């Protein structure tokens, strides 16, 4: 994610430690939110 | 020009407008907040 000049922007790959191959990522949504921005969090199940 | 909506008479204070900021206001940045400027450096919260 970031959000240089607004403009939300997320991309996303699924791939079925840590892998070493590399992977690549498709935006799936880009939305011009244009707002201030400044702690992250992330939600659970 | 408009002295129709914003303008009656004994006056009309409605409207507002900033002039102490902590900073500069970035591009496209809204700062609403009610926040008394520091002076000095006291901490006080109020008006006087
Ligand atoms: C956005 O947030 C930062 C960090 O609090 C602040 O410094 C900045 O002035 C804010 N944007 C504005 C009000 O232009």
């Amino acid at each position: 994610f970031k959000n240089i000049d607004g403009y939300f922007k997320i991309y996303s790959k699924h791939t079925p430690d840590f892998p070493q191959g590399f992977s690549a990522l498709e935006p799936l949504v880009d939305l011009p939110i244009g707002i201030n921005i400044t702690r992250f969090q992330t939600l659970l199940a | 020009n408009s002295n129709k909506l914003d303008s009656k008479h004994s006056g009309n204070y409605d409207y507002w407008y900033r002039l102490f900021r902590k900073s500069k206001l970035k591009p496209f940045e809204r700062d609403i907040s009610t926040e008394i400027y520091q002076a000095g450096n006291k901490p006080c919260k109020g008006k006087g």
